[PDB]
């Protein structure tokens, strides 16, 4: 289990946190649990909507969710009909006043998580994994990624002996802390088993 | 009656006020006419013709 | 509201049916978000059919020349109106006058 | 006959710009040429721009 | 065959599925301009798909104020209808 | 005197908050004490990173809780109330205490 | 070189908004030069805060209508575009307006923070008629200069904002009307000097000596390109 | 230019 | 709130008593401010002897 998590190593420097609140040792665990719940719910709901990052932020006994999604239109539905609906359920989950914001993700080919999800979907609907991977890589490159890597693993083409294959393009420096490396993962629950998809997308280096 | 109504308001009787220029800050000679005309916007808009 | 008009603005803005001229006079209830609700004075009010007049405001919609025909209420809540008086200003109208 | 019938109502909001047509009530047509700043306008001695 | 109202717009990538829902058609309101997509409306056999999806004309912007649909008795997905 | 205890995980954020609070104080009232930095709590955690067994395999995390002590010496009418409407940025637990 | 220098001698406030200011003493002929230059700068380039994004709950677009109110939503956005705010510390704040009950919604009902000051407590926005009606809008107040409109600010905005935030045009300049007069100065030994009587009319948010100081710094730093380089 | 700058040199920041 | 400082791009010296100070770029409605201020000072205030 060689490698360090690329997001996790960079949280202090170039990457920010998702859950962004303060709490004392008393209420912290509970808060975490709540976050887990709400996030889980959101994932369940907005599966068909291309959702990248849920950012929870709770000040003053009131939860502020921020959903980063590629297509707001399907998450919002009719203007303030679906969002509103989501909100009350979120509140219920939390046990506090809820507030949902929806950030529009520019360039969903450069968002790593989204790409991973897409790949997983493709796998599920029985495409050639390799061709999917290629598409993922190519598209990102076209869009202006300084580099991208993707990796898929296990029961590829329903083969008895599992293996991993991966496509890199451009440069993807992981040891370099100041590199904006959007990393994320997904899992294709195929007929032969799970197929795990990792993808690293290098936006560029930050100078500060 | 236009002149008499312009005398009820504190405006000059001729209908004409001396106007300065916003560019140069100096007076236009020979005082000009200022008033309120009811101007309409017709539906021949330029970004339907370009 | 044309400062220099001819006084024929009133007749054109009423007689062309773009404003919501009151059918029966009286006061007002003014729910109005959806409709003007006018309580009718008793002299103009029928014995049966107790009756209060509910005017439908046509909000933002397409005209024949792609302009916007829109009606806005020009009376407040709890305010007397008479028969033939205007209640909602149409497109290009200002308090029952004619503002092109 | 017709199967899929989806009508979508856009609403553009057009402002005013160099090239539109304005007119008074007397036959004075005009194509609005320059949209000046407030400062360059001819102001009378009271201070109001025209 | 008949044409179809689906967001699963082809060739064109993550620049189709945007001002719409998961089942197709513009999602109402929005700051739509020119070259956008309002109603995904494309058929298969017309690797032989095309883009008749009624889009926004060139040069115009606006806000979708209203969407009317008295469509072919079936327009619904599994349930908005 | 109003003692104010700012607590947060992000230091920059905390700093920002403190400045804001000072600003709020200084316009209305007079003689703001100052933004005094107390000691940071570095609550560390070790965990085994293997699912099953490998004990020398470990990750050592920590949460740096920063403290900022802002004090206000003269509470006026205008000043104290100003904070009611003036909420601070999220992820910064404030703790005002008069006397 | 027998020139002099002027000072702001008397600053009278006729009201909270309309306020004159003298300048004394000016040299011969300089009066119309400084007056016209300060007029052009004070009308074009002053910083003032204004309403930029309005966020009402249970709304789809700005051309809808709402439950329990008089003005429609375009009327509300116009009456909010006329608002006059004066922040001190930050350059981008978010206010809150919450009110229920029958009666008009003044600008004095906004739940203010500490560093924002709403200087028009009789600015009307809504006319709530139903007692079961409510309205909860969240305004966003930036700070800039000039005129930046909704069309250009439709793609200029970088911070990917969510959908549902109505965009209001930004009228940033808090100066609306300015006139200067070149009188005859009352100098006890000189007769060839003059005073400049600038008669400002502000939005209430700007302080006139601060505005004159900023316009003077703008003019001096623009002329430094002539002074230093050639 | 320096005449006007020294004329306006009084009330600047 | 930051302003555009220019660069003095040209002194086309036609003769020893001639110049043309091409100068760019300024904020909208500032060329007239600088030009009119310099013109009035150079006309009626610049010291010298004759």
């Amino acid at each position: 289990g060689q490698k360090v998590h690329p997001n996790g190593i960079r949280l202090g420097i170039v990457k920010p946190w998702n859950s962004t609140w303060f709490a004392n040792t008393k209420e912290f665990a509970d808060n975490l649990d709540s976050d887990f719940k709400v996030r889980q719910y959101l994932t369940k709901e907005l599966a068909k909507a291309s959702v990248s990052r849920i950012v929870i932020e709770r000040p003053a006994k009131s939860i502020r969710v921020t959903i980063h999604t590629a297509r707001p239109g399907i998450v919002i539905g009719k203007k303030g009909e679906d969002v509103e609906k989501l909100r009350k359920v979120v509140a219920d989950i939390a046990g506090v006043p809820a507030q949902i914001n929806i950030a529009e993700v520019r360039k969903p080919e450069l968002d790593a998580k989204l790409v991973a999800d897409s790949i997983t979907s493709q796998l599920e609907r029985r495409v050639m994994f390799r061709r999917a991977m290629k598409r993922a890589v190519q598209n990102a490159m076209r869009l202006g990624a300084k580099g991208i890597k993707v990796e898929v693993s296990g029961r590829l083409g329903g083969a008895e002996i599992a293996r991993t294959e991966w496509y890199r393009e451009g440069r993807v420096p992981l040891h370099t802390l100041r590199a904006d490396i959007d990393y994320n993962t997904s899992e294709a629950h195929t007929t032969y088993g799970v197929i795990g998809v990792k993808v690293w997308i290098f936006k560029g280096e930050i100078l500060g | 009656e236009i002149k008499e109504l312009l005398k009820l308001g504190d405006l000059p009787t001729s209908g004409q006020i001396r106007l300065y220029d916003g560019r140069t800050g100096e007076q236009f000679e020979r005082p000009v006419t200022v008033g309120y005309m009811y101007m309409l916007k017709l539906n021949h808009l330029v970004d339907d013709k370009m | 509201k044309p400062l220099v008009g001819t006084g024929m603005e009133r007749a054109v803005a009423v007689d062309s049916g773009v404003t919501a001229v009151a059918k029966r006079g009286g006061v007002v209830q003014y729910v109005d978000a959806s409709r003007i609700v006018i309580k009718v004075n008793e002299d103009e009010m029928y014995p049966g059919e107790a009756g209060i007049d509910i005017y439908n405001l046509t909000k933002y919609t397409r005209s024949n020349q792609n302009t916007c025909i829109n009606q806005m209420p020009c009376v407040s809540l709890g305010e007397p109106v008479e028969r033939g008086d205007v209640l909602a200003d149409g497109p290009s109208t200002d308090l029952g006058e004619l503002a092109l | 006959g017709v199967l899929k019938i989806v009508k979508v109502y856009l609403a553009v909001k057009r402002r005013i710009q160099p090239g539109d047509k304005m007119a008074g009530r007397h036959g004075n047509k005009g194509v609005i040429s320059k949209i000046n700043p407030i400062e360059d306008m001819p102001y009378d001695e009271n201070g109001t721009p025209v | 065959g008949p044409e179809e109202i689906t967001a699963d717009i082809p060739n064109v990538g993550e620049a189709a599925l945007s001002k719409l829902d998961e089942s197709g058609i513009v999602y109402i309101g929005a700051e739509v301009t020119g070259g956008d997509i309002l109603v995904g409306k494309v058929t298969p056999k017309g690797s032989d798909v095309k883009d008749s999806s009624l889009r926004v004309p060139n040069g115009v912007s606006g806000t979708v104020i209203d969407v009317q649909v008295f469509t072919r008795d079936g327009v619904e997905k599994d349930k908005r209808a | 005197r109003i003692r104010i205890r700012l607590k947060a995980f992000d230091h920059r954020l905390i700093d920002q908050a403190t400045a804001e609070i000072v600003e709020t104080a200084k316009r209305t009232g007079a003689q703001v004490r100052g933004p005094i930095p107390l000691p940071t709590r570095k609550e560390r955690f070790t965990v085994l990173i293997s699912p099953h067994v490998n004990k020398d395999a470990r990750d050592q995390y920590e949460i740096r809780t920063h403290l900022r002590l802002v004090d206000i010496v003269e509470p006026t009418e205008k000043t104290v109330d100003a904070l009611m409407r003036l909420d601070l940025a999220a992820g910064v637990d404030v703790q005002i205490s008069l006397g | 070189t027998e020139f002099l220098k002027p000072r702001l001698v008397d600053i009278e406030q006729v009201s909270s908004t309309h306020a004159k200011v003298t300048l004394e003493p000016l040299e011969r002929g300089f009066g119309h030069t400084l007056g016209n230059a300060l007029r052009r700068i004070l009308l074009s380039s002053m910083p003032g805060c204004a309403v930029t994004e309005v966020e009402i709950d249970g709304v789809l677009h700005e051309y809808s209508t709402k439950e329990g109110v008089q003005e429609d939503i375009l009327e509300i956005l116009l009456n909010l575009k006329g608002l006059a705010v004066r922040v001190q510390g930050k350059d981008e704040v978010i206010l809150t307006l919450n009110k229920s009950g029958i009666g008009p919604v003044t600008a004095a009902d906004i739940t203010h923070d500490g560093d924002v000051e709403i200087v028009k407590p009789q600015h009307v926005i809504c006319h709530l008629t139903d007692e079961n009606a409510s309205i909860s809008m969240r305004i966003k107040v930036q700070r800039g200069r000039g005129y930046v409109p909704a069309s250009t600010r439709i793609h200029s905005e970088e911070d990917e904002r969510p959908i549902g935030r109505l965009l209001v045009d930004a009228c940033y300049s808090p100066v609306e009307r300015i006139a200067y007069n070149v009188e005859a100065a009352r100098v006890e030994q000189r007769t060839d000097l003059d005073k400049l009587v600038i008669e400002m009319e502000t939005n209430g948010t700007i302080d006139p000596e601060e505005a004159i100081r900023r316009a003077a710094t703008i003019l001096a730093e623009q002329l430094e390109a002539f002074v230093d380089l050639r």
